[PDB]
RNA sequence: GCUAAACCUAGCCCCAAACCCACUCCACCUUACUACCAGACAACCUUAGCCAAACCAUUUACCCAAAUAAAGUAUAGGCGAUAG
RNA sequence: CCUAUACCUUCUGCAUAAUGAAUUAACUAGAAAUAACUUUGCAAGGAGAGCCAAAGCUAAGACCCCCGAAACCAGACGAGCUACCUAAGAACAGCUAAAAGAGCACACCCGUCUAUGUAGCAAAAUAGUGGGAAGAUUUAUAGGUAGAGGCGACAAACCUACCGAGCCUGGUGAUAGCUGGUUGUCCAAGAUAGAAUCUUAGUUCAACUUUAAAUUUGCCCACAGAACCCUCUAAAUCCCCUUGUAAAUUUAACUGUUAGUCCAAAGAGGAACAGCUCUUUGGACACUAGGAAAAAACCUUGUAGAGAGAGUAAAAAAUUUAACACCCAUAGUAG
RNA sequence: CAUCACCUCUAGCAUCACCAGUAUUAGAGGCACCGCCUGCUGGCUCCACGAGGGUUCAGCUGUCUCUUACUUUUAACCAGUGAAAUUGACCUGCCCGUGAAGAGGCGGGCAUAACACAGCAAGACGAGAAGACCCUAUGGAGCUUUAAUUUAUUAAUGCAAACAGAAACCUGCAUUAAAAAUUUCGGUUGGGGCGACCUCGGAGCAGAACCCAACCUCCGAGCAGUACAUGCUAAGACUUCACCAGUCAAAGCGAACACUCAAUUGAUCCAAUAACUUGACCAACGGAACAAGUUACCCUAGGGACAGCGCAAUCCUAUUCUAGAGUCCAUAUCAACAAUAGGGUUUACGACCUCGUUGGAUCAGGACAUCCCGAUGGUGCAGCCGCUAUUAAAGGUUCGUUUGUUCAACGAUUAAAGUCCUACGUGAUCUGAGUUCAGACCGGAGUAAUCCAGGUC
């Protein structure tokens, strides 16, 4: 007789939400949505964003690291011309880096 | 529930006094670890003194 | 607390076992009582022969070693590679605590030394692939990675808190090299399955069923088979007997051999069990078994142990208190 | 139209002020209110508990002699309730 | 004639045959702090020493009930009933018997069975029938043992007509998460996620609800977007610009509510068609009226008054079932 | 219960009980004489005796078959006196239906001038009080103990103190024992017994954001290993629906060139330590610093409770199917696997054990699925008897012996000794048992208090 809850784990922020820098963006147990452009990943594969910026779900091919052994062996495997893809998650950026303003005039 | 682990505290040789508490093997001799030690911002030796509890 | 398990399971053994034994029951219920000795089991992988040196100071006497140059003396052979050291007979002296090696790993493992005749009684050769059934906790097991004569190993036991305290032990003593390949598979499932997972793939087969051990019954006061809870498992126990042994059979190749092992002097896990798998298999699945003699085997281990010469098929090990090794049965049955 | 219904005093409450009473005759600690005989008898010693702590077992406010303030502060306390 | 199922209280729901009330008159039940708010005074100061102050400070107004245990303790009062004891007394015919805890049998004591009685003659009696009746008997008088106790031929008996621990007074307005009650008028807003708990008859927090204030978005929602697995597969949900709309968030101050019930639907409980229990979505009910016969949960319909006006909504069960052939037939043969 | 008799245990002594006594005594107890038998304490027999509990001969009788007559009290009426429980209001009908499920009040029908008086006891879940039945309370009390907490108290010792050529008493402090004192019985699983369970993770488990199925079914976790910068700091967010707690993290300093792992864990106070830091199967896992059992002697405050729901499973009844029995022969009868209707019952989890109103007397009402009497088909119906089916509820359906989850068995009869329903039909008409009780034993359980649907009074 084991009891036990919900987790509360899943999308914290859609498509086109507008998010800031480290705010988590989901949260996973397993790797159900991979880290894109300016998303990192943490320990417990949670998804934040690096960067400040509306948030984009796309479909991306997925080449694994080749250290990863047990996902290098399944490509290895599937019949010549098979392409794996996997659901990706990006923070397109809103604001520059910076601008140059003028501070004196020597 | 077998106590295989023991914790030990280690405590720098830099004389200033800085230790820290690890957990090792109770059937291990003392250890000499090399840890940072911030009273002098560098790696140092620590020795085992003196057991805490079994774990 | 209410009624204690140790008495519940004294009074279910004095029944039973004063008609098996008859005069024999007393000495064996004081050694069943008393402490049992414990045989150092010296670890290959670390400084073996460091290690034999040290057990020889402490008057401790490699009986394995006898026991080998005994086979041209009488006149399968047994599993190589095996150093067991033991006091002689009638000496209480209890071995130190195991400790680390040079090279990591502890120097020396402590077990009965009843438990290693299975294993002798195996005849592991190089080259095999070797399926236990309930391996776990590794009391077995341990002793089959020491020969070295194993290249692939399925240690299976369907309690996983056993198979945990398995890995930790093999972490211990078994380099972690051995370790890392697929030479040594740890999986937590019912033996049952193995006799349809995989068919004639294992050469050598060991088969130690559950039973009410007799050892442990008598003093543990936890998990006791004997409980009024535990009373549905212990009067199926004897089914799940004959359906693992059967299982462990119907896994090995033709050609090969098993051994059934049990921790109990109970004729109805021993020799009932053993008979119950050979009637099995013929009549549901059409294979036949030979149990070979194990008279040979007897007369060389007699110097350090107590058997009981009235069994039908295997060897049953009885303790003694000058000899608390057991109690100990086990059958050698090869597949044709 | 019967039973009834209505009434305004008797006195009382809280303060202030000031420190109160008890021999007319007779009887009255023996069975009190009983005129009238050898006694030897003599007083002093922490309150507790309910209740609160959501049980309870340590503990739990009770004018101690100037209203206010210091102050519910320093302290005390299964460092809890609370006490101070 | 037509229409209309008393009130209060307690439960999801009371005409309920659940609780309380014969009726009248009188009496009988919301006491207060910090903070906040509101309205004055003064103002970087306020206040009739002390105290607070980064607009505060001072003053006022405005919020926190009633009855009821079994108990516990302290100090008194009780053995004129009763339990046992002490002192000194009394009583016991007749007969059979014998120097009798003998028999029969009055007085006397007790109370076996039955009946009467049951607010009675009586808070234990009456009539008859019974046990004992020279003894461990019965009984009058005075004295003793007192409640953390006494006494007891132990029945947990008796100790002044409630003794598993007397009664009285005091602590005491003991306490009760329990039961019951809670008194003028009118309007307004207002119901069902949970967690923890010596906890599920309770409370705390959240959710919900209310008031005041501040601010600007809130709801509805076009695409786009949200996973592979064990091979496949539902109604949908989240997000959400427009648009339709008028709310939402935050600040301040608190109280109250929670097993809800039934209906529709999808499920759950060892692979349990119904039923029971338990989740989820929605509705209704604990708010109105009309209609299904009467009717909490179905259907119609909700914003409140008067009318001896009008148009509508839902709204009335269908069904009655079994005739039937006419004629003829030799044979290679019992293949 | 006590009781002679027997037996056990304790005590070598005086000026208030024992006792003005001295082991042939006294006290604390067991058992219940005696007699026989026995061990080194136990079992039968037996005299009388008994308002004890059963059985029986004979007699006796209205106890009964089967009641009747009379008298007295009561009664009813007349005169005097004059209560009590009770009472929301009542202008207080019946039958079906409905309904917190048992209607005088609601729906549909039927009935119906108004009033006393005397009877009756079906209803008004009639009235009063007591009690049963469980349940609840961080409500009480009695008792018991190897519940927890204590020795203040008392006794016996020790050392100190004190005397002191020595000894005691007293006092202080320790140590045992006795006798008491205070306090409590954590929840979940119809109850009890026996066991399991309480926290965390995963699955069946809500198919697609999140959350959500308790109970239930099943498997785990209370670790280990690699590091020793597993250092220090700091934006923005997640969050097990609260809080507590938990989780991720850019940049930066400093180094190098946010460890693996589903769970793998525990607050505060307090204790230890120079600091650092550490400490609970506090597992009843949001945790009280430390407390059991029992009550049938029970108490208090409350709550709940024959009747009612049940198209799956199961059982019964009647049809359908037409296999099969019946020499042949489905259908004179009987009938398998099943199906369709009516009725009863069981049911969500310990693939454990057990346990939670009914007869009789009187009076009956009603149903028909008919036991008897009647009528009519079929028959493997010659006739008498039978078997089966349709129709029929006008009438009837006995008396006894044992025994009784109160029912069977047996005996003798009868045309037959019907099946049910009616709040066991019916206890304000009566009565027995049970639910079970305050006393008491026997058996079994428990250290004991006490308990047992067990046996008995
Ligand atoms: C008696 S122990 C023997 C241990 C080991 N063979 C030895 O001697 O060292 C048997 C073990 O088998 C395991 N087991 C029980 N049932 C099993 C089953 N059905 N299949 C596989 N293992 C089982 C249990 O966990 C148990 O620890
Ligand atoms: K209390
Ligand atoms: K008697
Ligand atoms: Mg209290
Ligand atoms: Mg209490
Ligand atoms: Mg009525
Ligand atoms: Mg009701
Ligand atoms: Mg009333
Ligand atoms: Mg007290
Ligand atoms: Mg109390
Ligand atoms: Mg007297
Ligand atoms: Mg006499
Ligand atoms: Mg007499
Ligand atoms: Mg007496
Ligand atoms: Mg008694
Ligand atoms: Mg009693
Ligand atoms: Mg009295
Ligand atoms: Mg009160
Ligand atoms: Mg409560
Ligand atoms: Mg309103
Ligand atoms: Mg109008
Ligand atoms: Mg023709
Ligand atoms: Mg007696
Ligand atoms: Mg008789
Ligand atoms: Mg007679
Ligand atoms: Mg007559
Ligand atoms: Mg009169
Ligand atoms: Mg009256
Ligand atoms: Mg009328
Ligand atoms: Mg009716
Ligand atoms: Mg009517
Ligand atoms: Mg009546
Ligand atoms: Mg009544
Ligand atoms: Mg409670
Ligand atoms: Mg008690
Ligand atoms: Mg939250
Ligand atoms: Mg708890
Ligand atoms: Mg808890
Ligand atoms: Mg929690
Ligand atoms: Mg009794
Ligand atoms: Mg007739
Ligand atoms: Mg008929
Ligand atoms: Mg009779
Ligand atoms: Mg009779
Ligand atoms: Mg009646």
């Amino acid at each position: 007789g084991g009891k036990s809850s919900g987790r509360r784990q899943g999308i914290k922020k859609m498509e086109g939400h507008y998010v800031h820098a480290g705010n988590i963006i989901a949260t996973q147990r397993h790797f159900r949505w991979h880290p894109g452009a300016h998303v990192g990943v943490g320990k417990n594969k949670c998804l934040y964003a690096l960067e400040e910026g509306i948030v984009r779900y796309t479909k991306e091919v997925y080449v694994p690291h080749p250290r990863n052994t047990e996902a290098v062996d399944l490509i290895t495997r599937l019949p010549k011309g098979a392409v794996l893809y996997k659901t990706f998650v990006h923070v397109v950026p809103a604001k520059p880096e910076g601008t140059f303003k003028l501070v004196a005039m020597l | 529930s077998k106590s295989k682990n023991i914790l030990v505290r280690m405590v720098s040789e830099a004389g200033t006094g800085f230790c820290f508490n690890t957990k090792r093997n109770r059937l291990r001799e003392k250890l000499t670890l090399l840890h940072y030690d911030p009273v002098v911002k560098q790696r140092v030796l620590f020795v085992e003194k003196k057991k805490i509890r079994s774990l | 607390p209410k009624f204690p398990a140790v008495r519940l399971a004294l009074q279910n053994f004095d029944m039973t076992y004063s008609v098996q034994f008859g005069d024999l029951w007393p000495s064996i219920r004081v050694s069943l009582l008393s402490e049992q000795k414990y045989g150092a089991l010296v670890n290959n992988f670390a400084a073996w022969d460091h290690v034999s040196a040290k057990l020889e100071q402490l008057s401790a006497k490699d009986f394995v070693n006898e026991a080998i140059s005994h086979w041209e003396l009488q006149s399968w052979a047994c599993s190589p590679n095996l150093r067991c050291f033991t006091f002689d007979r009638g000496d209480i002296s209890r071995f130190p605590p195991a400790r680390p090696g040079s090279l990591g790993v502890m120097e020396y493992y402590l077990m009965d030394a009843a438990s290693l005749l299975p294993v002798l009684a195996l005849g592991l050769q190089p080259g095999d692939i070797v399926l236990d059934l309930c391996a776990a906790p590794g009391g077995k097991t341990l002793a089959l990675l020491q020969t070295g004569c194993c290249r692939n190993l399925a240690a299976n036991d369907l309690s996983p808190s056993r198979i945990a305290r398995l890995q930790k032990i093999l972490h211990s003593y078994v380099p972690e090299e051995i370790r890392d390949g697929n030479q040594v598979r740890v999986t937590s499932w019912d033996g049952r399955k193995w006799g349809e997972l995989e068919g004639d793939t294992y050469d050598r087969v060991l088969v130690d069923v559950p039973c009410t051990t007799d050892r442990h019954s008598l003093h543990e006061e936890e998990n006791n088979i004997f409980k009024r809870s535990r009373k549905k498992e212990r009067q199926i126990l004897p089914v799940l007997q004959v359906q693992l042994l059967a299982a462990g059979l119907l896994a090995t190749k033709p050609g090969g051999h098993v051994v059934y092992s049990t921790c109990s002097l109970s004729h109805l896990q021993n020799e009932y069990v053993v008979q119950g798998a050979i009637e099995l298999l013929a009549n549901q699945y059409s294979i036949q078994v030979q149990v070979e003699d194990l008279t040979h085997f007897r007369r060389v281990f007699m110097d350090t142990f107590c058997f009981f010469s009235s069994c039908q098929v295997g060897e049953l090990v009885i303790p003694n208190l000058m000899a608390n090794f057991g109690p100990m049965y086990f059958c050698k049955m090869r597949r044709l």
